[PDB]
RNA sequence: AACAUAGGUGACCGCAAAUCCGCAAGGACUCGUACGGUCACUGAAUCCUGCCCAGUGCAGGUAUCUGAACACCUCGUACAA
RNA sequence: GAAACAUCUCAGUAUCGGGAGGAACAGAAAACGCAAUGUGAUGUCGUUAGUAACCGCGAGUGAACGCGAUACAGCCCAAAC
């Protein structure tokens, strides 16, 4: 729920060093979708159901929605993602 | 043979009447997916999977061999006499490649060499080809 | 030599050309398919593509329709993509150009065509000229140029029918090496239609 | 006992109409014009035909909200996406 | 066919409309791109190759340059004057 928000140690990425404290971030930002095959492919080949236009895509969504939160190592300040858990709420 | 004998047994092949006909279902391989027991049975041929390997550079405008192993050469000299031509000193090197298709002429080093000791000249040579070369004899190539 | 009748026929809204265009097709309009003409509308282009005063040459206008569509609807079994289905959206591959050239030729059965191209038309139909030749004529079968469009019709026959022309032999082909794949080895037939 | 029917009722339309056929060129209604003719419901006569507009449908209006593409502006790209 | 099915597939197939010849059609580069001090019209045959490429990236689909052959053949206008 409202965790871990913490100082930890593991840093395993492009820029690292000894395990040092990082923090949680819940990074949310950036452009959304239509960066991948899809908008490009419906530029062309649009006649009457090509590709899987008709089918629902990106799977169905469930109650939760994983977690995001990059954990940046305070120090180098550069970090990587870990597995995401489906948290009901993050605070 | 067994196939030759067909008559004499009702139904040929799998014994049954109303036996195997168009089945199990689908055409060719059934859908690579689930079906109502039509086809499945956990697979992993493929896994990854888009048959064949291809590299865009790999093609025209791609690097090409020929490659030679430092085995044929040593086998070639000094142990047995071979191409008398292109022979000088204890030994020498030069084109002994099936194709002089260009962009090529490297010599790999595998097997036991120098042993000739041989000196070779060709396009770039692998590291494990300098050694077991430059060692007894051998050296720079195709500057 | 005939530059600006090329230059002029660019804008078609410039000045003099436009006025002639105001009074032109007024008469052409209210003139039906099949006409005929003493001279070509653009003298540079005729006498470019191939037109000279000489006997055995004839140039005709043609009108067409306007936009392209006009098509029947498919029967049932429409349900599907649909693939070949659709209605007013599809445009036909043949140009309202190629269509002008035949729909001429099938007016004058006797003669063939090196094809000119249109003058512009508005709110509806486009026009087109279209020179034709005549195969069994004299002076036609004289000048080396403007020969061989009549031998006498041994191979070339109903050119533009087959297709061999200008706009056709374009349309279903352009360029040469490169992008001539699934195009003219000779053409669409062979290298199954694209 | 079903359909039709006269009779009752509602709806659209002033004709370059409403309704309908055709890919188009064109066409039926129509040598017609609202006392018309199209689209529907009920089904002679007699006595009558209550209450409901929330949902659905149709129609009218609408400050505000939502509402596509072209053209316009900003960013981005020596251009473009 | 994809063991359903919509894109895909069967297939530009069946069938339809128009038309030529003894063969048609193509054809003398606004080409190729083994990138080169390289090739030199166009068909076709063999190969390149089930390769590149496409595709619910599923099932399926699917070239070309080049090379070895066959046969070789290059020219006429518009305009300038």
């Amino acid at each position: 729920v409202n965790v871990p928000k913490t100082r930890k140690t593991y840093c395993k990425g492009k820029t690292c060093r000894k395990h040092t404290q990082h923090k949680v971030t819940q990074y949310k930002a950036g452009k959304a979708s239509l960066f991948a095959q899809g908008k490009r492919r419906y530029d062309r080949k649009q006649s009457g159901f090509g590709g899987q236009t008709k089918p629902v895509f990106h799977k169905k969504a469930k109650t939760t929605k994983k977690v995001v939160l990059r954990l940046e190592c305070v120090k180098c300040k550069t970090r990587a993602q870990l597995t995401l858990k489906r948290c009901k709420h993050f605070e | 043979t067994k196939t030759r004998k067909h008559r004499g047994h009702v139904s040929a092949g799998k014994g049954r009447i109303g036996k195997h006909r168009k089945h199990p279902g689908g055409r060719g391989m059934a859908g690579g997916e689930h079906h109502h027991r039509i086809n499945m049975d956990k697979y992993h041929p493929g896994y990854f999977g888009k048959v064949g390997m291809r590299y865009f550079h790999k093609q025209q405008a791609h690097f090409w061999k020929p490659v030679l192993n430092l085995d044929k050469l040593w086998t070639l000299i000094p142990e047995d006499k071979r191409d008398q031509y292109l022979k000088s000193a204890s030994k020498e090197t030069a084109p002994v490649i099936d194709t002089l298709a260009a962009g090529y002429g490297k010599i790999l080093g595998k097997g036991r060499i120098p042993n000739v000791p041989v000196i070779v000249k060709a396009r770039f040579v692998s590291k494990l080809a300098e050694e077991k070369i430059r060692a007894a004899g051998g050296v720079v190539e195709l500057i | 030599a005939y530059k600006y009748l090329e230059e002029l026929q660019r804008k078609k809204q410039s000045d003099v050309l436009r006025f002639l265009q105001r009074v032109r097709v007024w008469e052409y309009r209210q003139k039906n398919v099949i006409h005929r003409a003493a001279r070509p509308t653009r003298p540079d282009k005729a006498r470019r593509l191939g037109y000279k005063a000489k006997q055995g040459f004839v140039i005709y206008r043609v009108r067409v329709r306007r936009g392209n569509r006009k098509r029947p609807v498919p029967k049932g079994a429409t349900y599907g993509k649909p693939t070949n289905q659709g209605v007013n959206e599809l445009k036909y591959q043949r140009s309202l150009r190629a269509t002008a050239e035949e729909r001429v030729g099938r007016r004058a059965a006797n003669l063939r065509v090196l094809n000119s191209y249109w003058v512009n038309q508005d709110s509806t139909y486009k026009y087109f000229e279209v020179i034709l030749v005549d195969p069994q004529h004299k002076a036609i079968r004289r000048d080396a140029r403007y020969n061989w469009i009549c031998d006498p019709v041994h191979k070339h026959r109903e050119a533009r029918g087959l297709t061999a022309t200008g706009k056709k032999s374009r349309g279903i082909n352009k360029g040469h090496k490169f992008n001539n794949t699934k195009a003219g080895r000779r053409k669409t037939w062979k290298r199954q239609n694209t």
